[PDB]
């Protein structure tokens, strides 16, 4: 209860604080304010067009490498096995291929952006 | 001069230690002078449910010694 | 964020500066030349100053040619503290601008001395200049220059060996020297490719 | 004569290529550049404490206009209209008729404050000493017609200011 | 040399009258700096220098708390500083107007006047020419 | 010029200067702002005789230009080929 | 008892940061040999009140274009993600005692990263939206590289509770036997916290103001206080890893004495490197961790999985 | 007494206001040049609470530092509405006072007053760093003076 | 006013509606409130909307004009529409989903009292409620705008130009032609 209560109250205070900025100033609302900000012309299109990914090979590799951090991050209850012989081979045979992955993708030339 | 940057970082040093001191001291409060029992693992969770049935008051932090045998 | 096309639009500061000069005697058209480069302003006037005086078939006197040397190179160190501190602020180094505008601040005050103004001096005419330098002042300057060189190591100690500075300027914007020449660059913009010109040494003035 | 900027051959001896090694791996150069800021921590700031001190100005300073008197009272212009014709953005008017005496005097003489350019042209044309640009430079207005200056407004700032004035003409009227 | 820096801290209360005139100054004027005063003006003003001080604070102005029937205890600026002492204090002289002062007109203001600007004295613009044409005026009586 | 030893070893350290040595702020070796007056010389044209103006006329000795061809042997150019610059014996290499 | 123990938290935190936007001011202008905040109040101590007030009556605004309900929320999970992070701060006790409580951290510091997309994209600008996609590829650089630097880290505490760190480092501290770990980690929170020199999802310079051009008064003010809490909270992460500060159970009040220090000085250094370095361009950041941090970050974690097994110093698991 | 509450309360929002003024990043021509002076250290506007701010959403004053062309107005209008409210205009040199010395061109705007209302008009061609700190302290002082809760109060 | 100043121009306008009005602008930010009560359904309610240019219009050439000295004026638009169809055509120009509802005089006269405690501008009360519901009275015998050479602009042609901002963004860009106008009374 005491963490669900942390929670609550970190986001109830913070919804109170916009609640008071929204209400307690004076507004004065027409079109010219509430227009698009863009150096002080009008935009050319619309901010919804599609915006190119020039990572967009690192940004999946991103995912390969980010679940490989969830099977390491068992590791310091590893050590604690009596089987360390297993373990340590099987942890350094995990990074070994991960370091291979990306020493294959760095070669490859999969860091590098796109032009 | 250089000095007169120390009363922001002073301001700024007591209210970065209010929430460690007032923590602890709170801690203390609400178990009786004692810090805060720590359950990380089921069994302490069940020594400490255990002292209190045994406090007789409902409060784990409550702790009986050898007047409590007979 | 890779750029394709680089269109830039001006004239956001025409202020018609050729047309206005056509209704005003030679003398009224100087202080135009401050506000053209508004960095570089006595330079700017130095070279309105050469033109007026070629025409003229006159010569300015020895003093005032080496007092416009000078505040040439005065006003050439002003340029480049602005060109290089905003350079750098832009690229995200911030504080070696605030370190460099106080040494601009103390020339200012050898441009306030000479002319009364900070900036548009209006201080090199055709002819010469406008009035002679008050006494005490080269002592100044020389105070002043005494102590600048310490100033630009500290601002090289902050860029010049900075491996940040230097992944965000070493081979970006490369020019053959090529196409410099033929894409009508000049100054710095030619010698960064190779080129070896300065007019200083070319085509010497004063 | 020029020199090189940027040409340089690195050592490659085992020595040089394990001080570049160190220079990557333990930042020696950027943490270099932390020194001097750190230096500049330790000094005194240039800044003044405005508006109770101020950036030191000269007797040559081209600020606020103002229309001068000889000593006996008696205005200094005489409608020569030389400020006038000389005026690079056409920022005096001027009109001038025979006073109830004999006297040379203008009725109108206007300087427009937000045409200016505050070179000092006017100053120098005049013969008379009459028209000057003051050491004042604290007169930012509410309005834009408070800067769109009449005769009465310069007559007034010239006896407001004239004991400085005169002062910094006599420092400088040597050079002129 | 830290016990020699507090000292001079300390001796700045004591320079300045006290705890309440050195709460004075360093609230009116953000510094607490001692100099030697060179004089006053005629509206209070009361004008220090300090020649061990880097060129720019080595003089300085502590401004009077009321001129010309206005309450400036907080409200100060630089227009409160009469032409006499602004020559010194902008550092176009080295003589203050008690050493030298200026020449006397009959002409020249007694009484120095800060910025009027949003005020009811404030300047106002107008021709200050007469009217050019004369309108022919028509007889006053009936004749027709 | 003020600070304490502590801190003038402090700063000289970081920075890897002397600074002391060479000052930002300015203090005493700027020149007095009262100066004694000035007395400027005069140009070569202050003289009361041989002084003639249509001897030392800039602007009457201008002419209109030269008319080399109007519309009415060994190859050039403009000028001799620039000599080649030479490095500086100050300081070839930055 | 508790909610009594929450607001001792949640206000210290916003004064705390409050007072460090006046620090950051005055350290930055003394390094650029000015002073800073001096007149509003005493050494310019009532600035950061001016500004929180001037900023809270100041008209907010919505772009007409804007998504109203991500634009809304958006500056809330910045603040409220913000005071989350310090509940599981052991100084010396935490608010919540957790047993990951270092995997907690690293799913709130990921989940605050959807306040600069939410609200860079529901501002529908072109400069909002540049400075929300580079906050995705800010993410792609530093995540791996920083949850497998703390895995190094804890292969000596032994468990993710930060309160065991404070037990792992009772003889020393950790940055002698892993300080090329604490190099890396701390260039990590850097740009974990979108600190100069990887301030680029604002990247005033080039974007105008990035992510957050159209917020204005207390919405703008929300993603400010988020942003300087990261900064302290992630200093005080830094100090607890890797400046262990000895803990007496009698005396609790003296560690939290040398542990605020030690925090303050990590806190100051983050304006330190403001003021000396330029910007990293975003792709220069990402090939920063993935082609230098990354391979020595993977070599580093099979040296600290050895290690304790070669050394016979595998540590408790409690 | 709601005339003491609210007179009070004024000093606040005042104070608050003319305390922490953050200027555009804005900047047109030469007297950008001593705006930027004014920032430097010798002057050091952020002393006075003074932050200059790229974002017109975060920012309180518009310094017109400069000429403005008639192809630069619309530009500058549209970033001026962009601000919330409240916000201050302080125009700056002759250029943007009255047109100055282009005054009588075809492409430029005489005075920028005719497109955005004006609070402070800074004279001088450039004014000196310390005329503009000058101009900014009048437009603090002007904040000051304003009265908007007592006028609230007797409506 | 007529016998203390008995040449005064007097002018009786109807509603003006334009960009800063409390009337086209009051509809659509009914919408804050989910549907929009209406007296009657505002079946029993006519309006003659005018422009606010052509006020301003005619009040300058009121000045202008001597004829126009002891007279008095109703300014009124082109056109006379239902209430119902009046706030029908503003949710349909702002795009804003249209839900009316009857709503009695004494339960919508409530509505207005709560809004009225409102110690800054309150968004309606009961005398608003009362005048948005009272249909506009016919007056031939004074003259109108046309008697002082003003052409009354028609709602539909600057309608657009005040409620524009108070569509989303999905419908920001709708143009001039989209919506049909409301239905008139000859
Ligand atoms: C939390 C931290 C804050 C709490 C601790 C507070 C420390 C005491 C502060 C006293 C500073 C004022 C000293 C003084 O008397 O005023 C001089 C001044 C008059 O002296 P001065 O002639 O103008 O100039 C003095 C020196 O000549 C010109 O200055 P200087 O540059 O020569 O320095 C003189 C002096 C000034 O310093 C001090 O006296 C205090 C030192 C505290 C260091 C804490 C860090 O320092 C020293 O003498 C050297 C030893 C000081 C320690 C140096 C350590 C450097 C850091 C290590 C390097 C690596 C960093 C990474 O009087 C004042 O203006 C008083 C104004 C009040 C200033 C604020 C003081 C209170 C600060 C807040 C307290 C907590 C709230
Ligand atoms: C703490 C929460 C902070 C967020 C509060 C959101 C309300 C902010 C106030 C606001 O909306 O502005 C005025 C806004 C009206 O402004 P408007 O420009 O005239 O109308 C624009 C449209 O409403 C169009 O407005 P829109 O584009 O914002 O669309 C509304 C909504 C779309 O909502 C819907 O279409 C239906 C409701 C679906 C959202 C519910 C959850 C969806 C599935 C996730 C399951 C979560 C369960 C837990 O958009 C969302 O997706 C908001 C999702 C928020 C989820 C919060 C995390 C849970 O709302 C009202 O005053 C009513
Ligand atoms: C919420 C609590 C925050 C309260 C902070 C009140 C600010 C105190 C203050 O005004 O500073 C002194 C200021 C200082 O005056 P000042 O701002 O005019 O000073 C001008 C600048 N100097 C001094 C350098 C020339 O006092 C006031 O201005 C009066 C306003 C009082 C604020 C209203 C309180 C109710
Ligand atoms: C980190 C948290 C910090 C949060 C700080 C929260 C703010 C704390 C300081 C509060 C001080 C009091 C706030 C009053 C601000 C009211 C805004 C305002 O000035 O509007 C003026 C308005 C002016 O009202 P008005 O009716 O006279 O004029 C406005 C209408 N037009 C635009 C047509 C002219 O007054 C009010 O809105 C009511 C004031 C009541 C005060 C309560
Ligand atoms: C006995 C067996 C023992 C086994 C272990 C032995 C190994 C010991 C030696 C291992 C190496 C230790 C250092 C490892 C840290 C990472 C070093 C590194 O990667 O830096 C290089 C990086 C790349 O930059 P660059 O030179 O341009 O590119 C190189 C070629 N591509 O450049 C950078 O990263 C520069 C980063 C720029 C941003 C810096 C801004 C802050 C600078 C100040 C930080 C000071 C550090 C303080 C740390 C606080 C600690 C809490
Ligand atoms: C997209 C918009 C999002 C906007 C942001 C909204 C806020 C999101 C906040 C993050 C949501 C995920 C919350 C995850 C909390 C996990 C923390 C934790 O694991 O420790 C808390 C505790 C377990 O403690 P532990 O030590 O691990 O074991 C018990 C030994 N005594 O376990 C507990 O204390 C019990 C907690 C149970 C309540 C969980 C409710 C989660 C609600 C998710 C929303
Ligand atoms: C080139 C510079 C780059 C800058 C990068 C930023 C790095 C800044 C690092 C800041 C932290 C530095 C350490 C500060 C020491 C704080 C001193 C203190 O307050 O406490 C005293 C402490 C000894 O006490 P303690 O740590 O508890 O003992 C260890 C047992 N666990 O300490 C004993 O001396
Ligand atoms: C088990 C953990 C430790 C193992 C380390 C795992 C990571 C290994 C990284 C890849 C090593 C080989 O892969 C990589 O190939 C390219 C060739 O295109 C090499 O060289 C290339 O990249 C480098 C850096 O981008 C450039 O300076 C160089 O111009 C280019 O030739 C890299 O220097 C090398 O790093
Ligand atoms: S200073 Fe120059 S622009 Fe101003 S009135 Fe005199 S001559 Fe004209
Ligand atoms: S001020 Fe001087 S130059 Fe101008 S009209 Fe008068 S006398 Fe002539
Ligand atoms: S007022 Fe003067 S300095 Fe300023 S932009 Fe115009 S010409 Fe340049």
């Amino acid at each position: 209860m005491n963490l669900m209560l942390a929670l609550l109250t970190n986001f109830t205070l913070a919804t109170l604080l916009v609640i008071i900025a929204f209400w307690l100033p004076q507004l004065n609302v027409y079109s010219e304010k509430t227009s698009p900000y863009e150096c002080g012309f009008d935009p050319m299109g619309s901010a919804r067009l599609p915006f190119s990914m020039k990572f967009f090979l690192v940004a999946i590799t991103f995912l390969l490498f980010d679940l490989e951090i969830a099977l390491l991050l068992p590791l310091p209850w590893a050590s604690q096995t009596a089987n360390l012989n297993t373990m340590l081979t099987m942890a350094l045979f995990l990074i070994i291929l991960l370091a291979v992955s990306l020493a294959y993708e760095w070669t490859q030339k999969g860091l590098e952006w796109t032009e | 001069m250089w000095f007169e940057v120390l009363p922001g970082i002073a301001v700024m040093g007591v209210c970065l230690f209010i929430p460690g001191m007032a923590t602890a001291r709170i801690h203390r409060f609400s178990n009786g002078g004692k810090e805060k029992r720590v359950a990380h693992y089921p069994y302490q969770w069940y020594l400490m449910e255990r002292d209190r049935r045994v406090s007789g008051v409902n409060r784990s932090y409550v702790s009986k010694g050898l007047e409590n045998i007979d | 964020e890779m750029v394709r096309k680089c269109d830039p639009h001006i004239g956001l500061l025409h202020r018609g500066t050729e047309k206005l000069i056509e209704y005003k005697t030679y003398l009224q058209a100087l202080p135009y030349f401050d506000r053209l480069d508004y960095v570089s302003m006595m330079c700017n006037e130095q070279a309105y100053s050469l033109a007026v005086e070629k025409l003229l078939n006159i010569r300015p006197p020895p003093r005032a040619q080496w007092i416009r040397v000078l505040f040439g190179e005065i006003t050439r160190l002003l340029n480049h503290i602005m060109a290089v501190t905003t350079h750098a602020l832009d690229i995200g180094a911030m504080t070696p601008f605030f370190w460099m505008f106080e040494e601009r601040e103390k020339m200012f005050e050898f441009y306030e001395r000479v002319s009364g103004a900070r900036m548009h001096a209006a201080y090199v005419r055709p002819g010469g200049v406008h009035q002679d330098l008050p006494l005490g002042l080269m002592d100044d300057i020389y105070e002043f220059s005494k102590n600048f060189s310490l100033r630009i190591d500290e601002l090289e100690e902050m860029l010049t060996n900075n491996r940040i500075w230097r992944n965000r300027t070493v081979d970006i914007g490369i020019v053959t020297a090529e196409d410099a020449l033929n894409y009508g660059f000049s100054g710095v913009m030619l010698r960064g490719s190779g080129i070896q010109w300065d007019l200083r040494k070319t085509q010497p003035y004063d | 004569t020029y020199k090189y900027v940027n040409l340089r051959e690195p050592s490659m001896d085992m020595k040089s290529v394990t001080d570049r090694a160190a220079q990557t791996l333990l930042w020696t150069e950027l943490i270099r550049g932390l020194g001097m800021t750190l230096s500049y921590l330790f000094r005194e700031p240039a800044t003044i404490n405005y508006p109770f001190e101020k950036g030191p100005l000269s007797p040559r300073f081209r600020g606020e206009h103002a229309l001068r008197r000889y000593p006996s009272g008696e205005e200094r212009c005489i409608a020569c209209k030389l400020c006038e014709a000389v005026c690079p953005a056409q920022a005096i008017t001027i009109e001038a008729e025979p006073r109830a005496d004999g006297s040379r005097r203008t009725t109108r003489y206007d300087i427009d404050m937000t045409k200016c350019i505050y070179c000092g042209f006017c100053q120098e044309a005049c013969p008379v000493d009459a028209i000057v640009e003051g050491p004042n430079f604290e007169f930012s207005t509410e309005t834009h017609e408070e800067l769109l200056y009449n005769k009465e407004k310069l007559l007034n700032n010239g006896d407001k200011w004239e004991a400085e004035i005169a002062a910094n003409i006599q420092a400088d009227y040597l050079y002129r | 040399e830290l016990l020699q820096v507090l000292k001079r801290g300390l001796q700045q209360v004591s320079g300045h009258g006290g705890l309440r005139g050195y709460l004075r100054v360093l609230f009116r004027a953000n510094d607490v700096r001692v100099g030697t005063l060179v004089g006053e003006d005629k509206y209070g003003n009361k004008y220090y220098e300090d020649n061990k001080q880097f060129f720019g604070r080595h003089r300085w102005v502590i401004y009077t708390t009321e001129m010309n029937g206005k309450n400036t205890f907080w409200d100060v600026d630089g227009s409160m500083v009469p032409p006499e002492w602004h020559r010194w204090l902008h550092c176009m002289t080295d003589d203050p107007p008690t050493v030298k002062p200026p020449t006397a007109r009959k002409f020249i203001w007694t009484n120095h006047k800060f910025n009027l600007s949003g005020t009811p004295q404030q300047y106002v613009p107008y021709s200050t020419t007469r009217k050019k044409i004369q309108e022919w005026v028509p007889p006053s009586t009936p004749y027709k | 010029a003020s600070a304490t030893r502590f801190i003038q070893w402090l700063r000289n350290w970081a920075s890897g200067r002397d600074l002391q040595a060479k000052l930002q702020l300015r203090y005493q070796e700027i020149s007095k702002r009262t100066q004694p007056p000035p007395k400027l010389p005069v140009g070569p044209s202050h003289k009361l005789s041989n002084n003639y103006y249509c001897t030392r006329d800039g602007r009457r000795e201008a002419m209109p230009p030269s008319i080399v061809m109007s519309s009415q042997k060994k190859a050039v150019s403009p000028a001799p080929p620039i000599k080649r610059w030479e490095l500086s014996q100050d300081e070839p290499y930055l | 008892m508790f909610m009594i123990n929450i607001l001792m938290l949640i206000i210290p935190i916003l004064l705390a940061v409050a007072f460090l936007t006046l620090v950051e001011r005055k350290v930055l202008g003394y390094m650029q040999l000015r002073k800073g905040p001096n007149v509003v109040g005493p050494y310019g101590l009532l600035q950061p009140i001016a500004d929180a007030i001037k900023l809270f009556i100041k008209e907010p605004l919505r772009p007409a274009t804007s998504s109203a309900s991500m634009f809304i929320l958006a500056p809330i999970m910045a603040l409220g993600l913000a005071l989350t992070m310090w509940i599981p701060l052991p100084m010396p006790y935490p608010l919540i005692n957790m047993n990951l409580g270092v995997l907690f951290m690293l799913a709130m510091s990921s989940l605050a990263v959807y306040s600069i997309l939410w609200s860079g994209w529901a501002s529908n600008s072109k400069y909002a939206l540049i400075g929300a996609l580079r906050a995705v590829a800010q993410t792609i650089s530093y995540e791996v590289t920083l949850a497998i630097i703390l895995l190094s880290v804890l292969l000596m505490s032994g468990s993710f509770t930060l309160s065991t760190l404070i037990t792992t480092q009772e003889q020393m501290w950790l940055i002698l036997p892993a300080w090329p770990l604490a190099m890396m980690w701390f260039i990590s929170t850097l740009a974990e916290t979108n600190r100069a020199p990887f301030d680029l999802t604002e990247g005033e310079s080039e974007l105008v103001s990035g992510f957050n051009v159209e917020y204005a008064a207390g919405p703008f003010a929300l993603f400010f206080m988020a942003e300087y809490a990261n900064i302290i909270m992630m200093n005080i992460f830094t100090a607890i890893l890797f400046l262990g500060t000895s803990h007496n159970p009698h005396m609790p009040e003296l560690y939290t004495i040398n542990f605020t220090i030690k925090s303050l000085l990590l806190t100051m250094s983050f304006l330190w490197i403001r003021a000396s370095y330029p910007r990293f361009r975003y792709d220069q950041l990402m090939h920063l961790l993935w082609k230098n941090f990354l391979p020595l970050t993977l070599a580093l974690c099979m040296w600290h999985v050895s290690l304790p097994i070669l050394t016979s110093g595998i540590p408790p698991q409690t | 007494r709601g005339e003491y509450v609210v007179a009070k309360l004024d000093d606040l929002i005042n104070w608050a206001r003319r305390s922490s003024l953050w200027p555009m990043t804005f900047g047109l021509a030469c007297c950008a040049v001593e705006m930027m002076h004014m920032a430097a250290p010798r002057y050091d506007m952020d002393r006075f609470g003074v932050v200059f701010r790229a974002s017109p959403r975060q920012s309180d004053v518009m310094i017109v530092a400069g000429t403005l062309t008639n192809k630069m107005a619309p530009a500058l209008r549209k970033v001026y509405d962009q601000m919330p409210e409240p916000r201050y205009v302080v125009s700056m040199g002759s250029c943007a006072n009255g047109g100055g010395y282009y005054h009588y061109s075809y492409s430029v705007v005489r005075g920028c007053d005719r497109i955005v209302p004006v609070d402070i008009y800074v004279p001088g061609c450039p004014p000196t760093a310390e005329a503009l700190l000058y101009g900014i302290l009048q437009l603090q002082k002007k904040i000051k003076r304003e009265k908007r809760l007592r006028i609230w109060y007797r409506r | 006013v007529r016998e203390t100043f008995p040449e005064a121009t007097i002018i009786k306008p109807a509603e003006i509606f334009g960009r800063e009005d409390r009337f086209l602008n009051y509809f659509a930010n009914i919408r804050w409130f989910g549907g929009v009560p209406l007296i009657s359904l505002g079946k029993k309610t006519v309006k003659q909307p005018v422009y606010i240019v052509d006020v301003t219009k005619g009040i300058i050439n009121a000045i202008k004009d001597p004829d126009a000295r002891g007279k008095t004026f109703a300014f009124v638009g082109p056109s006379r529409y239902l209430l119902f169809d009046l706030v029908q055509y503003v949710f349909a120009v702002a795009h804003r989903p249209f839900l009316p509802y009857p709503l009695p005089h004494f339960a919508y006269r409530w509505i207005g009292r709560l809004f009225e405690i409102s110690p800054f501008e309150p968004w309606t009360t009961r005398d608003k409620v009362e005048r948005i519901h009272t249909t506009d009275k016919i007056l031939p015998h004074l003259p109108g705008l046309e008697d002082l050479g003003v052409e009354a602009t028609p709602l539909e042609l600057k309608a657009i130009e005040v409620l524009r901002r108070h569509r989303t963004y999905r419908w920001l860009s709708s143009e001039i032609e989209d919506v049909q106008p409301a239905k008139t009374i000859p």
